[PDB]
């Protein structure tokens, strides 16, 4: 072809733009950085988002795009808040 | 009663917890789909081990307390503990053995019938196995490695989205979106399924999950051995593999397999209709499609929803789909042959040569599919570069060879000129010049010597040793004494490629689809079958096929006026029935249209008994809403005390008895539809027929959405039947959103409204 | 596939207008569906209705071409002489003779209406619809039927959008169509702008070189220079056909890695009760009432590493058995596990002891000592191959009902094969493995962190075909020895094996084992009591190993397939039932005796494959894994030479180096190595594309 | 292919709960009871992914009201009991608003 | 024919090269998703390993 890439990308764009970010929980184990441990993707994403919520207010993106936009927004954040467990005797 | 209460109290408790409260308020309901996904049940690292570990302990399993309390003793017969009060979840723990005990001694009766038709899928896949014979032998089999062929086939198979709609409607009403497209058109299956499954509230989730499978042919990529019928697929493993074989199988098949072929013939004729008139091919075929109604073995279904959503893609079927918005790519049709493209590309170029012609100059490698014969070809610069045949029967191999040579288009294509200019050249279809590939094609399809001619047009050589098995004879043998050039047979079949792709583009004015910006997939007219045989098939609207008499069109259209025009509002049948006033009904202007067609001799004597039945049914809970239509037209005339039986109503010498479905009037049982000879019509919105109990919630709808202003009382769906016409009311829809409606004129011109405007703009 | 989406819910031809409009009017692939609504929304509104005159009530302007839509909007200036509006509206009424324009918004209506109203004021009849049924309008609303049908369409469309979850994308220009850009955080932009490979630093320059790329044919010369620099090895098989035979390690002879002893192991018969045996944990308790109680070893042991400990423990077992099969020890347990803990030190306090080095602080790791090819292995294989007097060990289930065609075959083949392989000693060991490792696997759940006495047993029924009516074929279970559990470390369990034997121990292979002189046991036959030795050791069991070793039956299957295939492939040639014939006639090369290559029929050389698979189960070390997974290359090169396919291998020294590398101290691994040597040899002798030293 | 006469849940090990991982899981359980609650209200929730431009709580409230009215009008449940349910609903709406 | 197996397949490949290749593919498609393609590699061009 001559538009091989253009079209393949089209298909990609379509599927992704549709996608609800909850489907991101589907997959292998990934690194939760809140507790700095490995987790099943679902629980790790739960913490990630929950943290975003407690830092700056609940997430209303409902899409992979707005998720990604928030991701890039957090790099500029000077301060971030976590759900971290500290036991006291 | 407290079942609904304790839920409310729970909600109170949960919304008091601010943390849970805010997450419950913010956002759509769609969040549930995400929320559920934030819980895996448990760790899944070591499956078999975990289970072996699990059952090892005597009391691990989670179980249901309440029901067991109600029906049976919790204590044991051999004095080994079975029950405790110790717990977080409401479900209390118990031993494994108890389950076996209730199976043994539990008190229960009469569940047998309930079961099977829930899993008619599985149970049927059993039933089929009973009816077959057996035989045993061995061979070095050459199986057909890759066919994307339907397995586990079931009647009325459908797409995933639509089946989801069914799933919703049948399982429950309380939370279901009022989904139009599937329900209006495919109603009847809705009736059946909803009827058998809604009444006896059991296994609400499970049944749904298994119905999803019940209409889903698992079209996997599998190795077969010639038996390509979707029925032998289910149990291929027992039938064969590379060294196994079994016998006496073709016989027992579901009624689907032949029904699909019937639809192919349907599409054949429907396409011949558009072929007949070349004033337009686009605006006419679409009409023949949407008009035509199919009758499945147990259901009436539209032709549109069958075509758009059929699995098998035949040359005809391609054309049929092309009219609609149905993407079914990866398919290439040329005459009777089927092809797939696997390599390279090139542009369509024009080349006049002495016998204008379209030739392709691509180094393209494609796959050849013909009856009982498969092959691989590659063309470069309008001539076949590489060729290999994996066919079974010699003849079919030769056919392959030929057809593919045609598509190939060498210089020898031009050399052979017996006739053509006389007949094949110009096609007698409003003076339309038929395309040239298809011309020589038809020339070869004509006679036996025409095959021999171009078969000889290829270079012939005495093949070398080492090509003894590979070489192809003119007659189609493997002798290799004399053989064709640029061709070698393969001892065995040839694999078929597959691509998960969807492509669609409009069609040209001569039944040509230049899909994917070219590619000539449409093949014009595949097969010139001039035959007109049909069984239990409906057609409509100046079909150009004469099945419509003058007297029968008078009767039928006369009925259609009444049936069709009545439903919208006041002074139409529904409102009249609700008022219990049957006079206005008699005096209806659409009945007057029907008056003059009745037999004059007994006109009053008929009207007598007619006016009787209609009046007797006026009391509610006794009227048959079908019968009323059948009886009404005769009532118009003044009722004379005939005292002579009026069972046979001569409407221009043809009778219409009460009940007793006949030629003129078919009173179908258990679903809303009625046949008038070779034609069918039905009205959906106001049928409360006594028999339509299960879908008196579904069927009553002719409503639509307006505005949300009136604080219309939140009525339940069952309460919707009572609110009369022109009444704006409020209702809960689907899984959250609440909207408002009134008794409406149904949605109209879904397609045409746009289509005509689009035609006007040009 | 936006067309796929639009055409699925919208009207087929209605989409075509969107697709065309998107090429010129704007340029966004997704937005088709957005306008796909609006467009259709209009047509339904304006078609069914006609004026009192012959002409239609409304005329559509939106769907048309732009430049044409202008001049057609100028027609209204001629017809009705109203102010020529700058903004091109959608539809023109003729009964009302006024401008009509339709808007559709997801959110609360006011939000968008105030926008469009700001654009055109009262100059046009502006009608704005929400999908939900929210309504906002100019002064007069459309006729009562068209309202109903349009809202009905919009609501259903909405539900299809929610099912595909496309929402924020759909919003109208002023609201969200503008903000379709990817968010650009300075952090990110910087990271990107120094993530680039090329001499170019700014991303933009990298972008340009990419987008404006057209490669010339200089990669031919780039490839030839790459080739000259490559000096890539063009290798031939005839040249390296030697493969330096196969390298093998030199040192102490490898030991008995299997958790249990096979060949030398000794049995103790007991005729089982269905209700007594059922416990399986009481088996030994009922055994002890027999002769077992008598046996006691001397303090002075042959070839023993920790005599007194093992002797004491034996006494602790024997004593336990009388009362209950548990070892009542809190402290002896800890040592016995140890035969140890390492007390830990905080880094924080450690800094001073680095400054003041004490306790001799250092760091080292250790490696395993290489061993040499075993001799005993051959004898073990030869013993496992032959049939035992006891009939069957592995509990196999019943057979299913049969139809003539296929089932008769399967059922027959299975009954025959099971018949052969159940009699073998290999099967014996499979049995004891399964039953005992099963017993432990239960004991880990039953009493964790506890010390328990578990038997080493296997179940068998004896079969008698003397053709006489005997009392019965003998139904029983026999014992190999006693075993001790110790839970430690979740992780690997520590286990202590005690096996009876009648054979004199060999220091070379039983190095891990600690032997005693136990006593004398009676052995007899008729058509003599030999001294009894007690073998003791300790070993490590991973829960994983417990699992995979428990399910030893699996080995049967991998044999089966391997066997069966041969019979079909053969028979499939002659298209005849040659299974029965092939099993008995087809000859498989099994061994060498007196320097002569031997072969046995497939039915008895079946035992070989079975044993081979059983060993694969037992002797599985990461070593073995690597061995086979590199050995395959050897085998493929071999058959390459067989059918004269003129093979080649690029760096055989490297291959043989990896093969060597994975050969450490694994009896099986090495055994197979040496046997592959002999293969290479005899093969070289048949047809020469190999070496012999 | 799934057959239905025996279907049961395997109890999770007492390992993840003892560690601090449970102190984290205190959030996940708050998701659970909600999901369980909504599913008790809407039957097809798991089967059909719930849709519509509504909050979860709002749909829950209105649906509860519909089921209450249904059971009252024709079914066997008292009127003062229906009003008691209405009271619980509105009282729940207060706590919902405050957040 | 040759049976080809590769060693250290991942170690050799570089996200730096993937960034460029992704920029080549997304050259024409869209400037709204091109920027969403280029982001994935740069997080591996600047990656930290525990
Ligand atoms: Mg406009
Ligand atoms: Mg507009």
């Amino acid at each position: 072809g001559e538009g091989f890439f253009k079209h393949c990308v089209m298909e990609a764009e379509t599927e992704i733009l549709k996608m609800h970010f909850s489907r991101l929980t589907e997959g292998r184990q990934t690194y939760d950085w809140t507790s700095e441990r490995n987790m099943p993707a679902a629980t790790a994403l739960q913490l990630t988002v929950d943290a975003i919520k407690e830092t700056e207010g609940p997430f209303k993106g409902t899409t992979m795009l707005e998720y990604c936009n928030k991701m890039i927004e957090m790099l500029d954040w000077k301060e971030i808040k976590f759900k971290k467990v500290k036991t006291v005797v | 009663m407290s079942l609904l209460l304790t839920i409310a109290k729970e909600y109170k408790r949960l919304c008091q917890d601010a943390k849970a409260a805010q997450m419950m308020t913010v956002g759509t309901v769609s969040n549930y789909t995400t929320f559920k996904k934030w819980t895996t049940s448990r760790k899944e690292k070591n499956p078999s081990l975990r289970m072996r570990w699990a059952m090892s302990s005597k009391f691990p399993i989670i179980a249901n307390k309440r029901m067991l309390e109600e029906a049976q003793i919790p204590k044991e017969h051999n004095n080994v503990a079975l029950w405790e009060d110790t717990e977080k979840r409401d479900h209390v723990l118990a031993s494994a053995s108890c389950i076996n005990y209730w199976n043994f001694c539990g008190p229960c009766v009469n569940n047998s019938e309930v079961i099977k038709e829930v899993y008619k899928s599985r149970f049927g896949r059993l039933e089929r196995r009973k009816e077959i014979m057996w035989k045993e032998l061995r061979f070095t089999l050459v199986d057909r490695q890759r066919r994307r062929v339907d397995t586990q086939p079931v009647e009325q198979r459908l797409r995933t989205g639509e089946i989801k709609d069914l799933q919703m409607w049948t399982l429950f009403e309380d939370e279901a979106p009022l989904a139009s497209k599937f329900i209006l058109d495919n109603y009847g299956l809705v009736k059946e399924m909803r009827s058998k499954f809604a009444n006896k509230p059991l296994n609400k989730e499970v049944v749904a999950h298994m119905l999803e499978k019940q209409f889903n042919p698992e079209s996997r990529f599998l190795p077969v051995f010639g038996a390509i019928r979707p029925e032998r697929m289910e149990l291929i493993h027992a039938l064969g593999g590379e060294t196994w074989i079994q016998e006496a199988n073709t016989a027992g098949i579901s009624n689907v397999d032949q029904r699909k072929n019937d639809i192919r013939a349907v599409c054949r004729k429907v396409c011949l209709a558009a072929n007949a008139s070349i004033m337009n091919a686009k605006s006419k075929l679409v009409e023949y499609i949407k008009s035509t109604s199919m009758r499945i073995g147990e259901t009436e279904r539209k032709l549109e929803e069958l075509i758009l959503e059929t699995d098998d893609v035949s040359p005809e079927v391609t054309l049929c789909k092309s009219a609609l918005g149905g993407q079914l790519g990866k398919t290439l049709s040329f005459g009777p042959m089927l092809l797939k493209k696997i390599s390279g590309s090139g542009v369509k170029v024009k080349d006049t040569v002495y016998i204008q012609f379209e030739y392709w100059s691509e180094q393209e490698e494609f796959y050849g599919e013909y009856k009982s014969a498969t092959a691989l070809f590659s063309r470069k610069e309008r001539s076949l570069e590489w060729i290999t045949i994996g066919g079974g029967i010699n003849e079919d191999r030769k056919r392959l060879l030929a057809m593919c040579m045609i598509f190939c288009r060498d210089g020898d294509y031009f050399k052979d000129a017996p006739a053509t200019i006389t007949m094949a050249d110009l096609s007698t279809k409003l003076g339309r010049e038929i395309p040239y590939q298809y011309v020589m094609m038809n020339w070869i399809q004509k006679s036996e010597d025409n095959l021999e001619a171009l078969l000889y047009s290829r270079g012939i050589v005495e093949t070398n040793p080492g090509k003894m098995g590979s070489s192809m004879g003119i007659d189609g043998s493997k002798r290799a004494i004399k053989s064709l050039r640029a061709v070698t047979i393969q001892s065995g079949k040839i694999d078929m490629p597959e691509s998960k792709e969807k492509i669609h583009l409009e069609l040209s004015d001569n039944l040509e689809a230049f899909d994917s910006s070219g590619r000539i997939v449409a093949t014009i007219l595949d097969l010139p079958s001039d035959k007109k045989v049909t069984f239990q098939d409906v057609s409509f609207q100046h079909p150009d096929l004469a099945v419509l008499r003058d007297e029968k069109t008078a009767i039928t259209k006369g009925y259609e006026a009444l049936i069709k025009r009545l439903g919208t509002g006041d002074n139409d049948i529904p409102s009249l029935i609700a008022k219990k006033d049957y006079l206005s009904l008699y005096n209806l202007p659409e009945v007057k249209l029907m008056a003059p067609l009745i037999r004059p001799n007994r006109k009053g004597v008929y009207s007598r008994v007619a006016r009787k039945l209609v009046s007797t049914q006026v009391t509610t809970g006794h009227y048959s809403l079908h019968e009323l239509i059948k009886v009404l037209p005769f009532t118009y005339f003044a009722p004379k005390q005939g005292m002579f039986e009026g069972r046979l109503f001569f409407s221009n010498d043809s009778f219409v008895e009460p009940g007793v479905n006949n030629n003129v009037f078919s009173w179908s049982k258990a679903d809303s539809s009625k046949i008038y000879c070779h034609g069918i019509a039905i009205r959906v919105p106001l049928v409360v027929g006594d028999e339509h109990m299960d879908t008196s919630l579904a069927l009553l709808e002719g409503f639509s959405v307006c505005e949300n202003d009136p604080r219309a009382p939140m009525v339940t769906r069952q309460d919707l039947i009572d609110v009369g016409f022109g009444q704006k009311v409020r209702l809960f829809v689907g899984q959250g959103s609440v909207r408002t409606f009134k008794r409406t004129a149904s949605q109209r011109a879904a397609s045409s409204d746009v289509n005509k405007n689009v035609k006007k703009i040009k | 596939t936006f067309a796929e989406i639009a055409e699925a819910f919208l009207e087929p031809e209605a989409v075509r207008i969107a697709k065309e409009a998107v090429e010129e009017y704007g340029d966004h692939e997704r937005k088709i569906i957005q306008i796909g609504i609006h467009f259709q929304v209009c047509c339904m509104f304006c078609d069914e209705y006609l004026s009192t005159n012959g002409s239609d009530r409304f005329v559509l302007i939106e769907g048309r071409k732009r430049g044409t839509a202008v001049s057609l909007q100028n027609e209204l200036c001629k017809s009705y002489d109203l102010e020529p509006l700058p903004f091109l509206c959608d539809i023109f009424d003729r009964e009302e003779k006024q401008f009509v324009e339709i808007g559709i918004t997801r959110k609360a209506d006011d939000s968008y209406f105030q926008s469009k109203f700001g654009k055109l004021g009262n100059s046009c009849k502006i009608f704005v619809f929400s999908y939900d049924g929210r309504l906002d309008k100019n002064c007069e609303g459309p006729m009562e039927e068209q309202k109903l049908r349009i809202f009905s369409f919009l609501a259903t469309a909405a539900d299809f959008l929610r099912k595909e979850n496309m929402f924020n994308e759909i919003f109208l220009p002023d609201n969200e169509e503008t903000i379709i850009e990817m968010k650009k955080g300075k952090t990110f932009l910087e990271l990107r702008d120094e993530s680039v490979p090329l001499p170019f630093q700014t991303y933009e320059q990298m972008k340009d070189y990419c987008e404006k790329f057209k490669g010339n044919p200089r990669e031919l010369a780039s490839k030839v220079s790459q080739m000259q620099s490559n000096i890539k090895l063009p290798i031939k098989h005839y040249e390296q056909n030697k493969f330096r035979q196969i390298r093998l390690p030199k040192g102490p002879m490898a030991p008995y890695t299997h958790k249990f002893l096979m060949e030398e192991a000794w049995m103790f018969t007991k005729i089982s009760d269905p209700e007594r045996s059922r416990a399986g944990e009481i088996l030994i308790d009922f055994f002890k009432k027999g002769n077992l109680s008598a046996i006691r070893p001397k303090d002075k042991p042959l070839q023993g590493k920790y005599p007194i400990h093992y002797k004491n423990l034996w006494n602790q077992i024997k004593a336990a058995i009388a009362d209950r099969t548990m070892v009542i020890n809190e402290n002896d347990h800890s040592e016995f596990l140890g035969g140890r803990a390492s007390k830990k030190i905080p880094e924080i306090s450690l800094t001073q002891d680095v400054i003041t080095t004490e306790g001799l602080k250092q760091s080292e790791n250790k490696l395993p000592e290489p061993r040499s090819f075993p001799r005993w292995f051959n004898a073990e294989w030869m013993w496992a191959i032959k049939d035992s007097d006891l009939t069957g060990w592995v509990p196999m289930a019943e057979y299913p009902p049969a139809d003539n065609e296929l089932e008769d075959y399967a059922e027959h083949l299975n009954k025959t094969m099971e018949g052969v392989l159940q009699g073998t000693n290999c099967a014996r060991e499979m049995g004891k493995c399964i039953l005992t490792v099963g017993a432990l696997m239960t004991e880990c759940r039953l009493f964790p962190g506890k010390i328990k006495v578990v038997p080493i047993y296997a179940r068998s029924k004896e079969r008698k075909s003397m053709q006489e009516g005997l009392p019965v074929p003998s139904e029983m279970d026999c014992l190999f020895g006693i075993c001790v559990k110790s839970k430690s470390h979740d992780g690997m369990y520590t286990i202590i094996t005690f096996e009876f034997s009648i054979r004199e121990p060999n220091l070379e292979k039983h190095q891990k084992y600690t032997v005693f002189e136990a006593g004398h046991t009676t052995v007899r036959m008729k058509k003599r009591e030999v001294p009894l030795y007690l073998y003791c050791r300790t070993t490590a069991l991973s829960k994983i190993k417990n699992d995979w070793l428990s399910k030893a039956r699996r080995c049967f299957i991998t044999t089966m397939d391997t066997v069966e295939t041969i019979c079909l492939r053969e028979s499939a040639k002659a298209e005849e039932n040659l299974v029965e014939k092939t099993l008995n006639e087809k000859q498989m090369w099994i061994g060498k005796k007196n320097g002569e290559l031997i072969a046995q029929p497939l039915r008895e050389a079946l035992r070989v494959q079975l044993v081979q698979q059983f060993y694969f189960c037992i002797y599985n070390d990461s070593q073995l894994e690597g061995f086979c997974n590199e050995q395959k290359k050897i085998l493929m090169a071999l058959e390459g030479d067989k059918k004269n396919k003129s093979s080649f291998g690029f760096n055989p020294e490297g291959l043989l180096e990896k093969i060597e590398e994975c050969l450490i101290n694994n009896p099986m691994c090495l055994f197979m190595a040496q046997r592959l040597n002999e293969l290479v040899i005899e093969a070289s002798k048949r047809g020469a594309k190999f070496f012999k030293t | 292919a799934v057959v239905s006469t025996h279907s049961f849940r395997t109890r999770a090990n007492r390992t993840l709960l003892n560690t601090d991982m449970r102190a984290m899981m205190a959030e996940e359980k708050r998701y659970q009871m909600v999901c369980d609650m909504f599913k008790s209200v809407f039957e097809s929730a798991d089967i059909n992914p719930p849709i519509g431009a509504m909050s979860i709580g709002e749909a829950i409230e209105e649906k509860l009201l519909e089921r209450a009215k249904m059971k009252r009008d024709i079914g066997a449940i008292e009127d003062s009991e229906y009003e008691e349910i209405k009271d619980i609903i509105r009282d729940a709406k207060k706590a919902r608003l405050e957040s | 024919n040759i049976t080809g197996d590769n060693s250290k397949w991942n170690e050799c490949q570089q996200p730096e090269a993937y960034l460029a290749l992704l920029a080549y593919i997304t050259k024409d498609s869209s400037d709204l998703m091109k920027d969403l393609c280029s982001v994935a590699p740069v997080l591996f061009c600047n990656k930290f390993v525990k």
